[PDB]
């Protein structure tokens, strides 16, 4: 089989520029290589056939060149709908195969998060478990810290994260942390704080609440 | 990195 | 227009068969081949194989033992269903059509089915309220303790869509899944709108309309 080589693994770039993607075939494959865009939940979506012809309703911002071993794929200028994984495919050999893709970052502007915080519901409460859940809104950049306190006591291990991918829009990140305790552990307590650290903060901000309250 | 099935994207 | 559907996600048990369905439209099964191709945490895209215009199959060569495909032109279906299914068989299976009857172009997918190989149980997803309490509120849904993924989440039957981010889901040491579902609002339609969170578990027939309200 044509091992397809993709590189680099990773592109952070600003909106506006140009960005170029390396697809690097194991033989020759002529110019016998397709790209696929794959968008968060998505199918891939075609891009470009044989190295360089343009599909119907794709942006013409989309293009790609090469020949033989060594083909790109490129976007002229860079909108925040790209935000993607990019493959290439070639079939000048059977069977077709595919690269192992290129994930396209975009850079923007600091944004500090919008906090919220929420205590478990009384529905969730009646099955003895507790789950409080804070919320970090539309920041930038990616990284970020959450730390729960329960009481003043620093809780540990009791939390899960999860970060949406890119906003296709606006380019920001959402952030979740969800803290589980059994109901007994959560009744025998007060008050519940979430602080988050983020770089577009000056100072931590803490989101809390009193249980009952 | 890893491929991941929950976003169907790339996750490194 | 061009489409292709295919049977909903599920659980598969260790050493048991996959079977999807992708029903198409748009295009005639006797003028256009089908593909298969999955997607795995193990091999990335990964080509299976076609069914092509006039009734024959190629298959991948390590997937020629089993691997079957068949299909119905009359009513528009191609029949995937492939054997022994271990643990890194689970991925995203995906049905294609090419841009021209003969080529592996593949410009038009079906929307993909995610399969689990586990010998788990599924389970339907409990949802709870994330209730709301500068004028902008938040509120959400927390989707809790599923089996196997995906979850479907939309907002007040797909009419809210700006501002709502839906988690990936993560996996708890119950071996369950949680997902959260947010959105923010201005707080001054929350005495006029409705926010509803439309939940729908497929692998457990599992369908809930969660209504959110401020807390009182
Ligand atoms: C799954 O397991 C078999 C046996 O080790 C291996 O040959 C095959 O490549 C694997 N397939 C994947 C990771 O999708």
């Amino acid at each position: 089989d044509i091992l397809l080589t993709q590189s680099p693994v990773i592109l952070s770039v600003s909106p506006g520029e140009r960005v170029s993607f390396s697809c690097r075939a194991s033989q020759s494959i002529g110019t016998n290589i397709h790209w696929y865009q794959q968008r968060t939940n998505g199918s891939p979506r075609l891009l470009i056939k044989y190295a360089s012809e343009s599909i119907s309703g794709i942006p013409s911002r989309f293009s790609g060149s090469g020949s033989g071993t060594d083909f790109t794929l490129s976007i002229n200028s860079v909108e925040s709908e790209d935000i993607a994984d990019y493959y290439c495919q070639q079939n000048n050999n059977w069977p077709t195969t595919f690269g192992a893709g290129t994930k396209l970052e975009l850079k923007r502007t600091v944004a500090a998060p919008s906090v919220f915080i929420f205590p478990p519901s009384d529905e969730q409460l009646k099955s003895g478990t507790a789950s409080v859940v804070c919320l970090l809104n539309n920041f930038y950049p990616r990284e970020a810290k959450v730390q729960w306190k329960v009481d003043n006591a620093l809780q540990s291990g009791n939390s899960q994260e999860s970060v949406t991918e890119q906003d296709s829009k606006d380019s920001t990140y959402s952030l979740s942390s969800t803290l589980t305790l059994s109901k007994a552990d959560y009744e025998k307590h007060k008050v519940y704080a979430c602080e988050v650290t983020h770089q577009g903060l000056s100072s931590p901000v803490t989101k809390s609440f009193n249980r009952g309250a | 990195c890893q491929f991941d099935l929950s976003t169907r994207r790339l996750k490194c | 227009q061009v489409q292709l559907k295919q049977s909903g996600p599920g659980l598969v048990q260790p050493s048991q068969s996959l079977s999807i369905t992708c029903t198409v439209s748009g295009f005639s099964l006797t003028n256009y081949g089908v593909h298969w191709v999955r997607q795995s945490p193990g091999k990335g895209l990964e080509w299976l194989g076609v069914i092509w215009s006039g009734g024959n199959t190629d298959y991948n060569t390590p997937f020629t033992s089993r691997l079957s495909i068949n299909k119905d032109n009359s009513k528009s279906q191609v029949f995937f269903k492939m054997n022994s299914l271990q643990s890194n068989d689970t991925a995203i299976y995906y049905c294609a059509r090419a841009l021209t009857y003969y080529d592996y172009e593949f410009a038009y997918w079906g929307q993909g089915t995610l399969v689990t190989v586990s010998a788990a149980s599924t389970k339907g997803p409990s949802v709870f309220p994330l209730a709301p309490s500068g004028g902008t509120a938040a509120l959400g849904c927390l989707v809790k303790d599923y089996f196997p993924e995906p979850v479907t989440v939309s907002w007040n039957s797909g009419a809210l869509t700006s501002g709502v981010h839906t988690f990936p889901a993560v996996l708890q040491s119950s071996g369950l899944y949680s997902l959260s579902s947010v959105v923010t609002v201005p707080s001054s339609s929350l005495g006029t709108q409705t926010y509803i969170c439309n939940v729908n578990h497929k692998p457990s027939n599992t369908k809930v309309d969660k209504r959110v309200e401020p807390k009182s």
